[PDB]
C-alpha cells in the first residue's frame, strides 16, 4: 500500500530536508501533489562525511515526462537517492531477491578489508 | 552616550573582534613573507604570525598557491561564523545582513553554471561558503528567472530584491544575468543602508553610513565604466544600476547613468573632491583598496560602535587577497612586482 | 601589467603633418578603448580623438578637426597622426587606455602614457 | 510613543490642576510648605540613607560589567591582560564601600524622638540634611562607577595590544576615581552639623 | 650549601657554552636530561626558516603529521592507544642516558 495512489518517483532523503522538498514540490506541480513518506528508524552514516543523519524513505505519483525529469533534478539537487522499484509486488521481490544475495555477498568483501585494516 | 548601553550584549563580541585586529599582518610582516624562497618557506615563516599551524595538516608536495587560498580563506569564515553565533538581536540581525551580498554572489555564480552546462557538484565548490543556504543547489533546475523565483528565490530572505528583475525577456543568457546581478544588490545595499539608519547606534550609524556609502560609489564608478562593454545599455537600465546611497547621488550618479563614453565619466567625477583623481592617474583597482583600508582603519579608532565587525572582516579580506598575491610571485617564480601588496596597518 | 608608452612629437615647424604612436603590451584590442589626450602649458588636459571597442571613432574635431584616427589591432600597437600643425598645438599628447577587463563589473582596467612634448 | 505620551499627559494634567486652584482663588492649597514641614523627618532621613547605598551599589555594578564584559572578551586571545587589568576593577568596587561609609556614618544619627519637639527647628533640619546629603553620595558614586567602568572596559582593550598603552591610559582612570572621593567629601559636609533626633 | 631560595630567588650565573659541532647533538640530549638550564636567544634577528637547523625540524615536523594522522585512524577505527611507558628514561630525575 505504500505505493498505492513508470508513474512515480522514489527514493532516500534525509529527515532535516524533506519538509523541504515537499514544500517546492507544491508549487511545481501547482498543488497536484501525492506526496508521501516514511521514517527509517536508525541513524545513517554518511561515510563520505563521517558523520550519521536520520534518513526518510518517498514516493511520488506523475506521469508527465517532463514533470517526472524535472521532479528527478529536484530531488537529486537536494541529496537524494532515486531508484528504479519495479511496480508489480512480484516485481519488487523479483528486485528484492537479487539485492538480498549482492548485499549478503558484499558484506564478505567488507569483512577482509576491515579485519586486514584492523589488523 | 550609547557606550554606556553597548557593553550589555556585546561586550564580548567587542573583545573578541578587536582580538582579531592585534593579529592583521603589519607592513613589517609582510616583507618578512616576501622574503621566503619557496611556498614551504612561506608557511614555516606564516607559523611566526597570528594565523599559527593552520597548514600544518598539509603535506610539503601538497602545497600550491590555490590551496593557500583555501584554509587562509576557511579559518576567516570559521571566526566569522563563531562571532555570529555569539550574537542575537540587532547585533545578529546586522551580521546576517553581512553574508547577503555574498549570496547574492552565489546565486549569479550558480545560474550561469547552468547557462553553460557545468555540473552542481563542481560549481557547488567555487560558491562562496558565506552566501550558502539550504536550498542553493536547487538553481541548478531551470532557466527561466521566473521558475526559478517561484519555485526557489520566493523563499530566501533575497525575495524583496527582485522588483526590477522580472522585465527580462523570456530567454536567459549570461549577459542577463550579470544585469540581474546588479540589481539585486542596488536593492541590497539600499535596503541595507536603510536598515543601518533605524537600527543601529551612533556612533555605528554614521560609521557604517560613511562605509556603505563608499561601496555604492565603488560599485558605481565601475558599472559607469564597464557598461560600456556593449554596443550600448540604455541609460534608464544603467539608472537601475547605481544605487542611491553613494556620495555621488544624485549629483555625479545621474551624469554617470547618463554617460555614453569614458570622458564623460571623467568629467562627471572631475567634481567629486573624494574622487576627483581616482581616473587621472595610476592604477584604479589600488586606489579602491587603498581608500577602503583607510577607511576600515579610521573606523577602528571609533570604541564601542558595531562597525568594528564590517572594519575587521574587510581588513581580513584584503589580507587574504595580499597573501595570495604573494604566493603567486613565490610559486610563479616572479618578483618584479611582488611588493604591490596593500598595508595600512 | 599593461605598459604604455608613446613616442614621435617634438618641435616641428608650422603647417606641416605629424605622427604619434603609442605601444601596448600584455593585452589585444579584444575589449579595448584607447585616447589621445592634449594638456597645453594651460594646466587642464583634453580629450582629442579616440579609438572605441567597436570601431567608431570620437574627436574634437570642432577644433582638431584634422586630426586622424588609425586602428592598429593586427600589429597591436598605434599609430595616430595630424595635419597642418598650428602653434596653439603645442602641448604634451598622452595615449589612454582602457580596458574592459571582465564580464564582472570588477574596477576595471585603466592605464595612461608617460606624454609626448610637441612645440611649435 | 506610548511612555513619552503619558510624560506629556502627566504634565497637562499638572497644568490644569494648578490652574483650576489658582482661578478659583485657592491657589495657596498647593502648599509645599505644608508638606515639609509636616511629613514625618524620618523619611527624609531614611530614603536618604537607602538610597545612598543603593544608587551607589549600582554605580558599582554599572561599572563592574561594562568593564569585566571586555576584559574576558579581549582577554580570550591575551589573557594576560586579566590580572594586570583587574586595578580598573577595583576602582569600580571601590565606590561601593564610599556609600558603605556614609550608610554607618548616618545610622549613628537615628534615635526615637520624643512627641512634642519631633518637628521641631533641629529635628527637620536633619531630616533634610541626611536626604540630600544621602542622594548627593548615591547619585555621585553612581556617575562616578559609571565613567570608571568605560575606562576600564577600553584600557583592557588597550592592554590586549601592548602594555605600553596601559601604562600611560591607567592615567585617565584616576581623574574618574577621584569625583566618587569628592563626592563622598561634600556627603560629609553637608552631614557635619547635624544632630540626631531628640 | 644550596641556598633556601624561598626569602630571595635564588642567585644565578651567565653561562656559555664551548660545544664541539660532532658531540652537539650528543650533549644536547645530556642538557635536557639534567633540566638545569635555559637558553637564550642569540640568533633573535634572524628570520624563522633561515635558522641553520630548519631542514631537520621540517623532516620530524612531517613526521609528527603522520604520527597524529594515525592517531586519528586509532580513533575513527575506536582501536585504543597501548599504555605506553612513561618512566623509559627516568623522566627527568637529572640522570644521565
Amino acid at each position: 500500500e505504500f505505493f498505492l495512489k513508470v508513474n512515480y518517483v522514489t527514493g532516500v532523503i534525509a529527515r532535516d530536508k524533506v519538509a523541504t522538498l515537499e514544500q517546492i514540490l507544491w508549487r511545481v506541480l501547482r498543488g497536484n501533489l501525492f506526496f508521501k513518506t516514511v521514517e527509517i528508524e536508525q541513524p545513517v552514516y554518511d561515510v563520505k562525511t563521517r558523520e550519521y543523519k536520520h534518513k526518510n524513505a518517498f514516493i511520488v505519483f506523475s506521469h508527465g515526462d517532463l514533470i517526472i525529469k524535472r521532479i528527478r533534478k529536484i530531488a537529486e539537487s537536494l541529496d537524494a537517492n532515486l531508484y528504479d522499484v519495479d511496480s508489480s509486488n512480484e516485481g519488487r521481490s523479483q528486485q528484492l531477491a537479487k539485492v538480498n544475495k549482492n548485499l549478503s555477498d558484499l558484506y564478505t568483501v567488507l569483512k577482509t578489508t576491515s579485519t586486514t585494516l584492523e589488523s | 552616550m550609547e557606550g554606556v548601553y553597548f557593553n550589555i550584549d556585546n561586550g564580548f563580541i567587542e573583545g573578541v573582534v578587536r582580538g582579531y585586529r592585534n593579529g592583521l599582518l603589519s607592513n613589517n610582516q609582510y616583507i618578512n613573507l616576501t622574503q621566503c624562497d619557496t611556498l614551504e618557506d612561506l608557511k614555516l615563516q606564516l607559523s611566526s604570525t597570528d594565523y599559527g599551524n593552520f597548514l600544518s595538516s598539509v603535506s610539503s608536495e601538497s602545497l600550491t598557491t590555490s590551496l593557500i587560498q583555501e584554509y587562509a580563506s576557511s579559518k576567516l569564515y570559521h571566526e566569522f561564523n563563531y562571532i555570529r553565533d555569539q550574537s542575537s538581536g540587532s547585533t545578529r540581525k546586522f551580521m546576517d545582513y553581512i553574508t547577503y551580498g555574498y549570496m547574492i554572489d552565489n546565486v549569479a555564480l550558480m545560474i550561469t553554471g547552468t547557462i553553460h552546462d557545468r555540473d552542481k557538484g563542481e560549481i557547488l565548490q567555487r560558491c562562496h561558503p558565506l552566501g550558502w543556504f539550504d536550498t542553493l543547489p536547487t538553481l541548478s533546475v531551470a532557466t527561466d528567472l521566473e521558475s526559478l523565483y517561484e519555485t526557489v528565490l520566493v523563499d530566501t530572505p533575497l525575495a524583496p530584491y527582485f522588483k526590477n528583475c522580472f522585465d527580462t525577456a523570456e530567454e536567459l543568457d549570461d549577459m542577463n544575468i550579470e544585469i540581474i546581478r546588479n540589481k539585486l544588490y542596488k536593492a541590497y545595499l539600499e535596503d541595507f543602508y536603510n536598515f543601518v539608519t533605524e537600527e543601529i547606534p551612533e556612533p555605528a550609524k554614521e560609521c557604517m553610513q560613511t562605509l556603505l556609502g563608499f561601496e555604492a560609489d565603488r560599485r558605481s564608478i565601475n558599472i559607469a565604466l564597464n557598461s560600456l562593454q556593449s554596443s550600448d545599455i540604455d541609460p534608464d537600465l544603467k539608472s537601475d544600476l547605481l544605487p542611491n546611497i553613494g556620495k555621488l547621488y544624485p549629483l555625479a550618479t545621474f551624469h554617470l547613468a547618463q554617460a555614453q563614453d569614458f570622458e564623460g565619466v571623467r568629467a562627471a567625477l572631475a567634481n567629486v573632491y573624494e574622487y576627483r583623481g581616482f581616473l587621472e592617474t595610476g592604477n584604479l583597482e589600488d586606489h579602491f583598496y587603498q581608500l577602503e583600508m583607510e577607511l576600515c582603519r579610521d573606523a577602528f579608532t571609533q570604541q564601542f560602535a558595531i562597525s568594528t565587525v564590517w572594519a575587521w572582516m574587510k581588513s581580513k579580506e584584503q589580507e587574504v587577497r595580499n597573501i595570495t598575491w604573494i604566493a603567486e610571485c613565490i610559486a610563479q617564480n616572479q618578483r618584479e612586482r611582488i611588493n604591490n601588496y596593500i598595508s595600512v596597518y | 601589467q599593461v605598459q604604455l608608452q608613446e613616442s614621435g612629437g617634438g618641435l616641428v615647424q608650422a603647417g606641416g603633418s605629424l605622427r604619434l604612436s603609442c605601444a601596448v603590451s600584455g593585452s589585444i584590442f579584444s575589449g579595448n578603448a584607447m585616447d589621445w589626450y592634449r594638456q597645453a602649458p594651460g594646466k587642464q588636459r583634453e580629450l582629442v580623438a579616440s579609438l572605441t571597442s567597436t570601431g567608431s571613432t570620437n574627436y574634437a574635431d570642432s577644433v582638431k578637426g584634422r586630426f586622424t584616427i588609425t586602428r592598429d589591432n593586427a600589429k597591436n600597437t598605434v599609430y595616430l597622426q595630424m595635419n597642418s600643425l598650428k602653434p596653439e598645438d603645442t602641448a604634451v599628447y598622452y595615449c589612454h587606455a582602457l580596458i574592459y577587463r571582465s564580464r564582472l563589473d570588477l574596477a576595471p582596467g585603466n592605464y595612461w602614457g608617460q606624454g609626448t612634448q610637441v612645440t611649435v | 510613543s506610548f511612555s513619552h505620551f503619558l510624560y506629556y499627559l502627566v504634565l497637562i494634567v499638572v497644568i490644569v490642576y494648578g490652574l483650576y486652584k489658582l482661578f478659583t482663588g485657592h491657589g495657596s492649597d498647593i502648599n509645599f510648605g505644608k508638606f515639609l514641614l509636616r511629613t514625618s523627618p524620618y523619611m527624609w532621613a531614611n530614603l536618604g540613607i537607602a538610597l545612598c547605598v543603593g544608587l551607589s551599589v549600582v554605580g558599582a555594578a554599572w561599572g563592574i560589567f561594562i568593564t569585566g564584559s571586555s576584559m574576558i572578551g579581549a582577554g580570550v586571545r591575551a589573557p594576560r591582560i586579566t590580572t594586570k587589568n583587574l586595578i580598573s576593577i577595583i576602582f569600580c568596587e571601590v565606590v561601593a564601600i564610599y556609600g558603605l561609609i556614609i550608610a554607618i556614618v548616618f545610622s549613628s544619627k537615628l534615635t526615637v524622638a520624643t512627641a512634642e519637639n519631633m518637628y521641631s527647628k533641629s529635628n527637620l533640619y536633619t531630616g533634610y540634611s541626611l536626604f540630600w546629603a544621602g542622594i548627593t553620595v548615591g547619585a555621585s558614586n553612581l556617575i562616578c562607577g559609571i565613567a570608571v567602568g568605560i575606562t576600564g572596559a577600553t584600557a583592557a582593550i588597550s592592554d590586549a595590544a601592548d602594555s605600553a598603552l596601559f601604562v600611560k591610559i591607567l592615567v585617565i582612570e584616576i581623574f574618574g576615581s577621584i569625583l566618587g572621593l569628592l563626592g563622598l567629601i561634600v556627603g560629609l559636609l553637608m552631614a557635619g552639623k547635624a544632630s540626631e533626633f531628640q | 650549601e644550596k641556598e633556601e631560595a624561598i626569602f630571595r630567588s635564588a642567585e644565578m650565573a651567565l653561562v656559555q657554552f664551548y660545544i664541539p659541532q660532532e658531540i652537539s647533538r650528543d650533549s644536547a640530549y645530556t642538557l635536557g636530561q639534567l633540566g638545569l638550564v635555559q637558553f637564550r636567544d642569540l640568533n633573535s634577528k634572524v628570520r624563522a626558516f633561515q635558522r641553520t637547523f630548519v631542514n631537520e625540524i621540517r623532516r620530524l615536523d612531517n613526521v609528527e603529521r603522520q604520527y597524529r594522522y594515525f592517531y586519528s585512524l586509532l580513533k575513527k577505527h575506536d582501536i585504543k592507544l597501548y599504555e605506553g611507558d612513561t618512566d623509559k628514561y627516568l623522566d627527568g630525575s637529572g640522570e644521565l642516558y
